[PDB]
């Protein structure tokens, strides 16, 4: 299915990824939504 | 599948999960059912079109250029009559595209590019040409050419494309780095030096794009002008960053007007629907 | 038993002890580390001049009162004069490093305001006289001065914090690893930031790596009395801190 | 195979080639090592500068000329403006080192003299004045300058080299750590020396460890000419530099 | 893959090669980098 050498010649393939938004929803040290006392 | 949302009834408790600190920087996640009742349901969704890939894997235009086919003037250089015309490469041009790439810091990815020439010929001409354009990529260091004809095109070690006007080219152009990663911001200079230019500019160094008319002069003067278009290909970026907001002046610069104009429209009152 | 609020940080020969503070953030997700052998390009063997230079150093406080617009400091730039690390940044060619960057503000009940505290990476600052114009070295450098953004400076950056000096609204930053101060509550923002670069390591002078913000979201006022005026301390550490290419101690 | 004469020496980012050498010394039969777990007393954990101090730096080269009496240095004070390790010993309350010193001087085979390189510890130095004078600080931390035996001085130490600023006689100095350049085969001295003292780290500012001493037993003659006059150059590097007790720099 | 006879019309392929500077750098009779002085 490939017809060239290069990497950059292929097709923008093509494998997803599961999210992870804790990289930017939850970077907080220590921390769950546990329904507990956000600062306590 | 997955489920969007989770039967939940009423709740009578001491968890609030409504109830947090934005203070703490996070944003975390809770769903209709921490709020409501609600009904058991699927996402039917993948988020596929919201994929990195997808987003800035769609071509778009980066730069125009025109190159003419006309019997070259003895008081003119080759780039005066635009008989030859070297793009310095930047994809920040053509502005909507700059802002899908300033969503991130760092990008990388590799290059497809689709070259589009199209002629004119708004004087007398007596009939069509389908020139031959020649593009040439020119590295940094490497030579740039001073005469429409001059002995750089004979393009030894510089990758070129030769296609008509009418056609297309394409092809796939590999991270060309230096680093690992595309920078889109440079908090920074070239040097320690307090006139150093400051900013993206500093790294832009990506070298540029010769277009010529192979073609010898006609006896008419015939006009082209080349359309450049990006597609990036296995793209990988980092750190997001919030859109802009303002409109933007010049290339490699994160400048603004003076007296902007505010990106937020107004009403009467906090209170209107 | 423990509460979150209330925690010990300790580095080097120095600590820091908060009783409001809101947890703090890991930017990313990822703590600072040591440049890996698969990461490096540079052959020369680093430097670790860990305690010596990976201790709390505190900037010059400024006071925050109403009508303030906010502050920023540029990374590592802030540092350049606090003692070893700063000495370190221009004997060496260049250097790797993250931060723990600790802002403090202390108010009464009686308070009220918030501050919004960004670190912004390659925050690449519009120049006050827009156009084409660049913004000078002497002015992306002030170190412990940092930039106040309620000085007036024609040959400066833009100053008006709604646009965080890039013409993108400040209501998006929060995209960035960020913390309030809300004096209702904490009264102390924490937030710890890797290394950040598309280079292993990279020069520690002609270039900044974060920008620090601190913006009043919400102007400080008390329920009564005179405005105000609460100063504001900001105390940062390298974290791992990582230096190659040792030479003669660059001028500028 | 390789001669003796022939050495290499490999420190930090510097090194030094000699090709004609005679085998370095170890002073007592020891190398520098680090402080151990049983011989410390301070509680604060050390800081190992490694690489960005320990390598050679070069002392301003003197001239030996007929009539040279010698020169004198001490460590670490002549390091004390050497870059890193210069300011560590200002940052620092106390601190720990051995060396490695190079003596260097070339000369052709028409040449001959002797320079009689020594390192004596703990050096108490006489007052030019003698009495019950003491040497004031300025005397005896000249730094890089060093001291030079011929250049007459009311309020230094005593210079004549016969006895070696103590009252010692010079001839009985063999029983320190020495070395001797004698430009009929060697051109080189190394020596090197471990960190000696009745405390396990000490003062980097007020008290010196270790006096170089070079003198020339024999004058520098050639076969013919004039009066020759050959540069001597000291490089010296720390060996295992351990610090503590990080403070605001030293002033002086 | 190949859809011509001739090896000319072949396409060019394709391997690689480990290096050997020793033709270029190190064609001296009997030598090695020991450390050892090189004329002796």
């Amino acid at each position: 299915i490939n017809y060239y050498k290069d990497a950059a010649s292929s097709s923008s393939a093509g494998q997803s990824f599961s999210m992870d938004p804790s990289k930017f929803t939850e970077p907080v040290k220590d921390i769950m939504l546990k329904g507990a006392p956000a600062l306590n | 599948q997955t489920l969007a949302s989770i039967k939940s009834d009423s709740k009578h408790t001491q968890k609030v999960p409504s109830l947090t600190a934005n203070e703490t920087g996070a944003t975390l996640p809770t769903t209709p059912s921490d709020s409501v009742e609600t009904r058991t349901t699927l996402m039917h969704y993948t988020g596929s079109e919201t994929t990195l890939e997808n987003f800035l894997g769609r071509a778009a235009c980066v730069h125009v250029v025109e190159i003419v086919n006309k019997r070259p003037t003895d008081t003119e250089e080759h780039r005066m009559q635009l008989l030859f015309n070297n793009w310095k490469i930047n994809l920040s041009s053509l502005v909507q595209l700059r802002r899908k790439l300033e969503m991130f810091t760092y990008v990388r990815f590799d290059s497809e590019y689709t070259i589009i020439a199209t002629s004119s010929q708004p004087n007398e001409a007596k009939f069509s040409s389908n020139l031959t354009i020649q593009a040439m990529f020119i590295p940094p260091g490497a030579p740039n050419p001073k005469k429409w004809d001059d002995y750089t095109w004979q393009s030894a070690t510089n990758p070129s494309v030769f296609f008509n006007v009418g056609k297309s080219a394409r092809f796939s152009v590999p991270y060309l780095g230096i680093a690992s990663a595309y920078n889109c911001f440079y908090d920074g200079y070239s040097h320690d030096n307090s006139t150093t230019p400051y900013g993206i500019n500093v790294l832009n160094h990506m070298g540029s794009m010769a277009f010529r008319v192979v073609n010898e002069h006609d006896n008419h003067t015939t006009h082209v002008k080349v359309r450049v278009y990006h597609r990036a290909k296995h793209i990988r970026a980092w750190v997001p960053r919030a859109p802009r907001a303002l409109e933007y002046l010049h290339i490699g610069r994160t400048n603004y007007k003076q007296s902007p104009q505010n990106p937020i429209k107004t009403r009467k009152t906090i209170s209107t629907y | 038993g423990y509460s979150d609020r209330v925690e010990q940080i300790t580095l080097g020969n120095s600590t820091i002890t908060t009783q409001e503070a809101a947890n703090s953030i890991v930017a990313y997700g990822e703590w600072p580390s040591f440049l890996s052998d698969v990461d490096a390009s540079d052959v020369n063997k680093t430097t670790k001049p860990d305690t010596s230079a990976c201790r709390f150093y505190t900037l010059d406080s400024k006071m925050w009162t109403q009508g303030s617009k906010g502050w920023c400091w540029k990374l590592p730039d802030a540092l350049k004069d606090m003692g070893i690390f700063g000495q370190n940044m221009f004997f060496h060619s260049q250097g790797r490093t993250g931060y723990t960057i600790h802002v403090q503000c202390n108010a009464t009940k009686f308070h009220s305001g918030c501050l919004l505290v960004v670190v912004i990476p390659e925050h690449q600052l519009a120049s006050a006289e827009g156009g084409n114009v660049s913004v000078l070295y002497d002015k992306t450098h002030p170190g412990e001065k940092g930039i106040d953004l309620s000085e007036a400076d024609s040959t400066g950056p833009m100053k008006d914090p709604l646009y965080m000096m890039d013409g993108t609204l400040i209501g998006n930053s929060l995209i960035f690893p960020h913390q309030f101060i809300n004096l209702r509550t904490n009264n102390t923002a924490t937030i710890v930031v890797p290394y950040i670069n598309s280079v292993p390591m990279d020069s520690m002078t002609r270039h900044n790596n974060l920008s620090l913000m601190v913006i009043p979201i919400v102007d400080i006022t008390a329920t009564s009395g005179t405005t105000p005026s609460i100063p504001v301390t900001i105390t940062i550490a390298p974290m791992f801190l990582e230096l190659s290419g040792i030479r003669s101690k660059a001028v500028i």
